[PDB]
């Protein structure tokens, strides 16, 4: 009974997961297919914002 | 950490991880972001050359203040010389 209801809830969550999983899978695909980045840009900006005050 | 909470964190991680891989796609594909990203990246190269210039101008500036001191020194010797004598 409620066990059945819960079986549903679990089923839904599992869907939501594979939903999310797909969205991700796609983004990764669009990403792979094309060819800077903010990551190294921060490191560079700290190297400058530092040796400016040093200098 | 409850089974409930642990689930949530599983969710937020999947959610968050998308949003990051999302911004990674946006910033590396969509043009308006991609320019402002190169505009920063270019302006890093210049603000880097502006450092090298500030580097030499410092090791120059010093070397004059060095001479502009070493002059001032010798110039209080030849005065204390003329202060004692006349």
């Amino acid at each position: 009974h409620m066990e059945a209801e819960v079986d549903k809830l679990e089923l839904m969550f599992q869907k939501a997961e594979s939903d999310l999983d797909y969205i991700q899978y796609r983004l990764e695909y669009e990403i792979k297919t094309n060819h800077k980045n903010p990551v190294t840009l921060l490191k560079e900006l700290s190297v400058i914002k530092s040796r400016y005050q040093t200098l | 950490s409850s089974d409930l909470e642990q689930l949530c964190s599983h969710v937020n991680e999947k959610i968050g991880n998308i949003k990051k891989t999302l911004s990674l796609r946006n910033c590396g594909q969509e043009p308006t972001l991609k320019t402002v990203l190169n505009k920063i990246g270019d302006e890093i190269i210049v603000i880097n050359e502006l450092l090298n210039k500030l580097e030499l101008e410092i090791q120059y500036q010093e070397q004059t203040n060095n001479s502009l001191k070493e002059l001032c020194e010798s110039l209080e010797e030849d005065y204390k010389d003329i202060e004692h004598l006349k």
